[PDB]
């Protein structure tokens, strides 16, 4: 759950 | 179509009003959700596009404007998504 | 309306007191929850068609009349737009750079 | 009050010992749960605050110390929660 | 306290390690078997609770999880025991 | 003088409880019995009542409330036991 | 010779009751028995249903019978009441 | 260790041969007998005493027959996991 | 003999 | 061997005649106690098997017939014990 | 057969796409894999590759063009993924 | 159902393509047509459109790009075909702007 | 008539739906294909008009609009084909 | 694979030697025909423009290609050469 | 070899006399007739359309081309392959 | 010779009446058919198969209609020379 | 006992890989760990107490047996110590000078 | 008749 690449700045909810 | 639509966009889950999806006539989402569709295992409507960028597509459908996070590095990618969903005014705002 | 209101804001679930939602007269949430024309999700929760992540800070402003943001918060501008939508002028003012 | 209290803090469900809630005299939770309250649709006790930060509030109540994750960006927000729950020693620990 | 503790819970005899009894800080058994007590006629440490349900409280202390017998009709009664023994995570698993 | 831990034989079923539990409800039968008695061959205090239902009478003395097993078929029989032991609040909880 | 507290084995189930409870109803079977076969552990043995003895015993204690809700063995218990020669209990179960 | 090992498993007394404990390599009882004791000097195992009966029979036969309508198959599977008997875990699934 | 709670609760 | 043999079967103590253990030729017990052995700390002959089911093995050696309790749930387990003790006729009666 | 909507787990990262997207480029690896397979604990089809970079592989399968984030530091690593998935035109687009 | 290799007759002109090519662009007309139909005398699937211009529609389905012959005089007619087949990105590529 | 009609207009093969040919009532193609006409050596229906120009007559029957190639010089010849096929709305669009 | 391979390229029929198809290592046709979709008549199917394949085939034969006079599809042929992974042909068409 | 040879040139079927194929010594067809298709026809892996004019040059030792023939250069390359130097010269 | 003749002209099979082949005296088709074969026993003509239709059409009608914008008038003239049809050669110069 | 697809937690970052990938290099640490008791997180995932961000590159070396790093990667040294810990001498060699 | 690509592309 680290901010790697797009995770660093794109918040989202998985399905 | 229910009043509140549950979407799965390339793996990412969104909820919006049906009226928001059909707010822009002749756009792709308007063609998809016009009252006259692929679903995931949980019954949510599936859109085969980048799920992370759909957040900003959705905010544009709500306000006809979108504010982006500070130092947003995906303006170009979001522009491509706006072209796919056939939102010319949003494409113009991102150029 | 129940004492504790269950909300679904763009897919994100929040629970707050009814008094928190109607705390600021003439605001959007006050107009919405002032005492069955309100949109509901499949689970019967009241639906708000707005960004679910940013509502957290909207809700904390309704509770305290002030909001502390996380360190290096990159969505101050987006939160200001949410504050405009919910018709919270004092919150809009707090998120506006003075100079 | 039961020995194990079921709480709903702004949407997040917590289970904690009644002794944890009344561990600090004259604090808000002590005033709320003193043996001498809003409830959700499921009958759980409702606290109208940020549900995520309540974990660290409870930690401090249980052990009088709280360990935060590295690069924790909500020290300021947690300090505001500590002010609300009336935990002055916690407020002091979060102001360097 | 001995390494192996002999207990009488409301009439039912159980044997466990002292470490099992103090494994969960701030729980009742942790307070009760503190290194700093009522006994029956046979010298066994007495706990004034339902002896049949303690079996599942003990297995939760051992594994931090408990598997129950098939069609177990005392989930509610066990939840009350978990409340008494101040085990909040066990109370949560039984709700 | 009664021991701290009382050993009971209720109609064949062996129960152990604290003396304080038995005298917790004033003017009840167990309070009258254990306030300063028949014994079995092993020296345990004998109660000539249903031993299986005493389990729930004992839990009511402990918590001043009792949770029953799911689809419990002896609610009526337990109510009669509560009447015998003179526990009016328990009788009330068992009347629908 | 009979102790104040009588230890019984009724078809496998161990019961304990006062001697006075057994001899409470004159001319009944238990009154005739206690006014004898024993198991390997020396308990007085009754060759009848263990499960149903509870209700027979509670009738001897209270002179009334409270059965579980939706009790499906009213007929079987009536037969036990006939065996133990308790006519008033037989009447209550008709 | 004696030829005949006397065990106290959570209050229940069991007797087995030393060889039997040894029988499954890399299992917990094998690691244990390649120790905590009760007041009577018996080796103590802090587990459910009733279910150990079936763990012991699996060590003896490398297979276990359960009573008809056995309601604790899931609980026994957890005991099998604790005692590190993977083949017994597989048989219960 | 398993009556009530004995039927499902192994004791001692 | 004494004429009254004291046995410890997996924790349970049994006493039987030496003649009863030699009753069936070529069986495991016959092979064990033939006048031509593991012992517990108290000097009793040890059998590493289920102590409860062993009673029914002794009843079959005593009468060469077996009577089980009504609704006996361990017929299968007893059959496995009969296989171990090498009593084929008992195995047959339990199938 | 394969469902219309395929649920994928690429090295830990969950993606959902249409089956038609996966078989859109003949003689490519995903075309070979999904032409009419290892699964995770939740039944999703597993691809043992970097999950973060698959996002761009997937967009290339959708459009036959991929826009990258500004100052994207893994162009070389993405080119290696494109080689693995046997997408020569994407390999060409990523070569300066 | 549909074969791996689809044989088409577009207004008289014969084309062969993979089924995957026809359903490559969701919500387009060919995707609607071949997602699980009129046929000619030889059993080929019939499309009632200009057969000469379909060549370029097919190449766009294959590459999501199309290179036209030098001095191609039917750019406007091809744009109309792209509109019919509901290929908005192709429509855009044939628009001067 | 078959669903798919095979036509030879001046040496060129054209295939169209029967519905396309009878789409405009009282036109020549409607009169020809309404449920005794010329056929070539391959049994296909023959039309003795300009083969290249029929392409545009056919597209008018399909779309009911006239899209011509860029810099189309034979607009006058096509109008005389539209008159022949009795398509007055097409005649109007070509004037 | 037979010595003489019968191909259907997007509707157009071609015949060539197997050696011609595998003449350029690491090219697409080399990957395809090294020891496959087929049409209704059993011919190997290639989902590309059938008219331009004529010039791809002649380049595989000679490692050079002469085009018809005033050939208007040099750009289209270059795209086909890119697809079939023939870099030297791509270079000749630039 | 039969008197009448059946050829498959890159998909196009041609029939010619064996004498026509070996009429020009040291040419490629002379070397070949001094691989078969599924139907047993001798296979030539070259452009089938242009072979028509190679065949007529072999018959008449001269070739008349269609008016405004756009493949003179391509035919010249085929003449080079079949090793017909006089045909190459007349196409330059 | 049969009434109807099976002819192979450089690959292309043609069928015509014997009377058509001998209609022009002293021509090549007359000299050949006045009283070489393929693998199927058909009479073989080692010439261009496509152009033979127009040679055949001239034999039938004593005059030939060519398609509009016919680009092989020169090639057909060479075929007419080979088949020894001087009047057809004259019509094609 | 090990599943075909292994779920790992390394420094709080979750990775999924095939069991065959983990045991691809004999006598390495991951081969010793996963080749026939292991530490697990609260969710039962196998736990590795190492840098979570760096494991991405260790895993990709196990998959490709080459080292493709991000452009201008400043942590070759720190990655070399991860390679030393996981006992991958060929990776150590590729990283060192 | 030779329309478009047909004019310059002989095939099949």
């Amino acid at each position: 759950q680290l901010p790697i690449l797009h995770h660093a700045y794109l918040p989202s909810i998985g399905g | 179509f229910p009043e509140v639509v549950e979407l799965n966009v390339g793996g990412q889950v969104y909820f919006t009003r049906h009226s928001t999806l059909i707010s822009i006539p002749h756009s792709l989402l308007w063609k998809m959700f016009s009252p006259k569709l692929a679903k995931d295992s949980k019954g949510r409507f599936f859109i085969d596009r980048d799920g992370f960028l759909f957040r900003y597509i959705l905010d544009y459908l709500r306000d006809r404007q979108v504010v982006l996070p500070d130092h947003f590095p995906e303006k170009g990618r979001l522009k491509r998504e706006a072209e796919y969903f056939q939102l010319p005014d949003l494409v113009k705002l991102l150029t």
